[PDB]
Parts: structure tokens; sequence; C-alpha cells
């Protein structure tokens, strides 16, 4: 499964 | 700009022989940036449907991609892949050598 | 032994041609089980495996949202990363991201990776302990800055250490006959000349999974690894692998030249002789 939190812009 | 130059391999997923269908691939690993180019030859002519990977990358950031057809050998016939990238001052074309 | 899910995501920015060009997939070991295609038509996560397909509609649909969720992010990211930069609207860029765990033969826990490339260059990345950043450059400084604050580490760490590693342990065992597999390589050794006095010795290692492999030529007993010609470890298209390397020996001399392979389904490392 893809991360669901954590994907955060740079 | 990082710019890094494909590493080409044309050849066949089985041992090739005359008459027998089987699938010739085109290789190119290494890449960056990642617009490329990549055609399949049958006796420099273009093959439509071939296929394509999904673009991934290594864990140095280079890129990679197999393009593929299904094709059956024959005595005469020469194929070859050619690519174009940024990093080639003109397309290169790489023939498929059976005999490696 | 060890296995690994690890999932790759591209954007590429366009400027005038279009939005950014964004391209997700997602591995376990050297097998592809997913792909987005922000320029394909179906707009939704796809089966690339065989295995995957049994997953249903709550996990696709699941997967599209977060996969569309990541590419809006990155898009983001492409502006951004121009500000910080001071670089033109007019040129292309490209923005990485990779990110996975690692298990052991098992299944337990390894580690966890989460790492960030722009342009072909590393940029910021998780470290090992999974609460710390490595960031290559200024810029990636303030990214390291904004994610600190935000706690963007521990929610990171959570998905990697608890997540990641269940999914891929029902992979793992969905796609048993698949992913857990070994396939010895198949190998033997050409030989052609190259005029009247040189011979090339190509090693070749066919029909080989995982990917995972060694290939070395030795005279006499040392290491030949400054004359040898090693290609990438190329896809046969069919699920396995192929490798091979190559010297260009003196006539005569084949005798002294063996090669080694070194591959998980090898009982023992093979050494192959011209004698």
């Amino acid at each position: 499964e893809l991360a669901g939190i954590g994907i955060a812009t740079v | 700009m990082i710019q890094r130059t494909p590493k080409i391999q044309v050849y066949s997923r089985h041992p090739a022989e005359n008459g027998k269908s089987n699938f010739l691939n085109c290789y190119v690993s290494g890449f960056h940036p990642s617009d490329i180019e990549v055609d399949l030859l049958k006796n420099g002519e273009r093959i439509e449907k071939v296929e394509h990977s999904d673009l991934s990358f290594s864990k140095d950031w280079s890129f990679y991609l197999l393009y593929y057809t299904e094709f059956t050998p024959t005595e005469k016939d020469e194929y070859a892949c050619r690519v174009n990238h940024v990093t080639l001052s003109q397309p290169k074309i790489v023939k498929w050598d059976r005999d490696m | 032994g060890s296995h690994s899910m690890r999932y790759f995501f591209t954007s590429v920015s366009r400027p005038g041609r279009g939005e950014p060009r964004f391209i997700a997939v997602g591995y376990v070991d050297d097998t592809q089980f997913v792909r987005f295609d922000s320029d394909a038509a179906s707009q939704r996560m796809e089966p690339r495996a065989p295995w995957i397909e049994q997953e249903g509609p709550e996990y696709w649909d699941g997967e599209t949202r977060k996969v569309k969720a990541h590419s809006q992010t990155h898009r983001v990211d492409l502006g951004t990363l121009r500000g910080y930069y001071n670089q033109s609207e007019a040129g292309s860029h490209t923005v990485q991201r990779m990110y996975g765990c690692d298990v052991g033969s098992d299944w337990r826990f390894l580690r966890g990776y989460h790492q960030y490339a722009y342009d072909g260059k590393d940029y910021i990345a998780l470290k090992e302990d999974l609460r710390s950043w490595t960031a290559a450059d200024m810029a990636a400084q303030t990214t390291k800055h904004k994610w600190e604050a935000a706690h963007v580490a521990e929610q990171l760490r959570a998905y990697l250490e608890g997540t990641c590693v269940e999914w891929l342990r029902r992979y793992l065992e969905n796609g048993k006959e698949t992913l857990q597999r070994t396939d010895a390589p198949k190998t033997h050794m050409t030989h052609h000349a190259v005029s009247d006095h040189e011979a090339t010795l190509r090693c070749w290692a066919l029909s080989f999974y995982p990917a995972e492999i060694t290939l070395t030529w030795q005279r006499d007993g040392e290491d030949q690894t400054q004359d040898t010609e090693l290609v990438e470890t190329r896809p046969a298209g069919d699920g396995t692998f192929q490798k091979w390397a190559a010297v260009v020996v003196p006539s005569g001399q084949e005798q002294r030249y063996t090669c080694h392979v070194q591959h998980e389904g090898l009982p023992k490392p093979l050494t192959l002789r011209w004698e």
C-alpha cells in the first residue's frame, strides 16, 4: 500500500 | 543540469532459432533526464506496436525502460534499436548480434 | 532470503506543454505490481502483477486516491523548487521520490527508506534512524526545517515500520509462487576471435531471479575487474534476468581465465573454465 501520511510538500 | 547517457542493449528474450517465435528487447538504462526516444527496427524500418515498461529508476536516480516486440528471427532479417537522448549528438543505433 | 517493497515516483515539468508528467510504480523485490501514469486514459492505479489483481475495490479506490495526492504534492514541489533555486519558468525539471521497506528472511523489519531527488541529484533523505534528515544542500535545509516543524519523520516512521511491512508480507503470501522463488542462472561462456591474436571471452548468466548477481573474471586466480566489460542486469521480459561480462584476451591464454558466478539460487558459487 502507498503511504497515507508523511508525504509532504518540500 | 545533470545528464547521463543511456546504456543500450538489444537482445532476444530466449536464445534465437530461425523460424521460432521470440521477443526482441531493447533495454535502455542509466539515463537522465527521462525524455528519450527508442525504436526497434527491422531492416532499418521502424516496428509499430512495440511496447514499453513503465518509467522507473535505479538507486542512483538514473532511469531505465524496456522496449519489446514479439518476433521470429530469420537468416536475412536485420534487427536494431535506435535511441535518441539529449546526451547523444545524433541517434545511436545498436544492431542485434545473435552470436554474442 | 530478504524482501523489499519500494514505490518510485517521477514528476517532470513541461512548461507550455501541460501540467507535469507524473509516473508512479510499485515493486516487490524485482517484480513490478502497480502503476499510475498521469497521461493515461484511466486515471486509475492499475495492476501490473497477476497476484495483485485479487485486491478489491476499496484497495484500488484507496490507491488511486493516495497516488493522485502524491502527484498533486509533486506538482507543488516543482513550483517550490524553482523558487528555491531561482530557476526560470521555461526549463523542464525532474523530481524523484522513492520510499519503502526491507525485511529479512524471517520477514522481520530490517530498515526503511524515504529519499528525494531534484534534477537527478540527492535532495533530502530520511536517515536510517527514521527520525532525522540528511539534506544535501542549502535549499534542502529549508525543506528539512519545514519537515521537522511538521513532524513528517514521525509520520513516515509509522508507515515504514508498520503498514509497509504488513502489506509487503500480505503481497509475498498472495504472490508466493511468483515472489518467493529463486531461479538459478543458466551459465556458459562464449569465445569469438576479434583478430589473429585476440579473442573475446563472454560469461553469460541467463533466466535468473532475483536480479542480484555477481559475475567476475579471474586470470590465474586474480580478479580482472579493470579489464572486464560488465553489462547492466537486464530484463528478459518474462520475469527473469540476464547479465554478461567479457574480457578480450590473447589467443592461447584462454585456459588462464575463469568466470565466477554468484547468485542466491546457486547451491554453491560456480566457476566456468575453458578446460
